[PDB]
């Protein structure tokens, strides 16, 4: 991971097997072969403690780049999270800075001033990219705090929901656990399918895991691939 | 020039100081703060004035301020280099927090020494097993190092 950008360019799915960290097995080969019948491309996301948040924000921004109507709604909901942070007692001005930065970025996409290329440059600039990522940590924490009664059962014996957020969600470089993953996706109002290279890693014990657990027939709008140390964005063949 | 975030924090710190704490930027390096914390009333550090240095690295607020005690202090969370065992200075820093949060947290530690911090050390072990002796030592160190300084 020495050389790797925060957000890679699109690569053909077949090149996934060229990565040296993959298990050397016919089992891995076979699963990748199966997936290659469905998925045509893969976009690598830097596999650090921010990876899951980053893969989701990339997937979301890609949707917005193709749909201004969705982008308008997402800007409005991001503005409303800004209000909600203040209501839930988040430090006002420090948190508002991150909200304002992310919203200004989205507004510039919406205006048409940013090209696709300009957006991918911003998403690869450590400064800008981490400010944007912080907004997603904040709304994940806000969602948990807002629904604290509902999610308290899932928190380890020792702590409150607020403590869990302060320790496991709000800090940068803290890997998202199962609860954080669910909270982010609900907070962002999206629908994600995670494909697993190894079914043992799946929280639902399935080859894929759809979040949120709906039961409703609605296609996921972001698909990720999980391998040890990696969440990468993957794209269905047309 | 400095990021807007640092300019604003500096302005707010100067307009509204934390009670019992002096914090001012260096005139040559605006990322470098000279800090003095009064030993809290009723603590083993009462009567002392404790000098600290605080620095905001280039990546701030994405990483924590760097902080150390310059005045010697006998405390389960302060090591021989002056480094402070506080999770928010390490992996639990969040960009939502600020210099004021750090200053308040360190001051709070002086009032409530935490020897149960998983990171075991000899001073913490003594605060646990022989609190009487540890407090006596903290009081003696306050007189020795924290009184005719500044």
């Amino acid at each position: 991971q020495k050389s790797v950008p925060l957000v890679a360019t699109l690569a053909p799915f077949s090149i996934l097997c060229a990565e040296y960290d993959n298990e050397t097995s016919a089992a891995f080969l076979s699963k990748a072969t199966e997936l290659s019948e469905v998925y045509g491309e893969i976009r690598y996301i830097r596999g650090d403690g921010n990876c899951f948040y980053r893969a989701i924000l990339v997937g979301l921004i890609e949707i917005m780049l193709k749909d201004r109507a969705r982008l308008e709604k997402f800007i409005a909901s991001s503005r409303d999270w800004t209000r909600t942070l203040v209501e839930l007692g988040f430090p006002d001005w420090t948190c508002t800075d991150f909200c304002d930065f992310f919203i200004e970025f989205l507004e510039k996409i919406h205006s048409g001033v940013h090209t696709e290329e300009a957006v991918y440059t911003i998403l690869n600039d450590d400064g800008s990219a981490n400010y944007i990522l912080m907004f997603f940590r904040l709304i994940t924490s806000a969602f948990l705090k807002q629904n604290s009664e509902e999610y308290a059962p899932f928190i380890d014996e020792g702590m409150t929901v607020a403590q869990y957020c302060e320790q496991e969600i709000e800090p940068m470089w803290k890997d998202a656990d199962h609860l954080a993953i669910n909270s982010l996706i609900k907070a962002a109002g999206t629908r994600v399918r995670i494909e697993y290279m190894d079914r043992t890693a799946a929280p639902n014990g399935g080859w894929h895991y759809d979040i949120p657990s709906d039961d409703q027939q609605i296609a996921p709008e972001i698909t990720l691939l999980y391998r040890p140390g990696h969440y990468d964005v993957i794209y269905k063949k047309d | 020039g400095l990021p807007r975030r640092i300019i604003k924090e500096t302005q707010r710190l100067l307009a509204e100081p934390v009670p019992g704490i002096k914090a001012e930027p260096d005139e040559s390096n605006a990322r470098y703060f000279h800090v003095v914390i009064a030993g809290p009333q009723d603590s083993p550090f009462e009567g002392g004035t404790f000098k600290l240095e605080l620095f905001l690295p280039e990546e701030y607020p994405m990483a924590a301020p760097k902080v150390r005690f310059m005045t010697k202090i006998y405390h389960p969370n302060v090591d021989k280099l002056g480094r402070i065992c506080l999770d928010i200075l390490k992996d639990k820093w969040s960009p939502a927090l600020q210099i004021r949060t750090v200053l308040l947290s360190i001051q709070a530690l002086l009032s409530a020494p935490n020897p149960d911090d998983p990171l075991a050390n000899d001073v913490a072990e003594q605060w646990k097993t022989n609190e009487a002796q540890a407090i006596e030592t903290a009081r003696a160190w306050t007189r020795l190092y924290a009184m005719n300084n500044i």
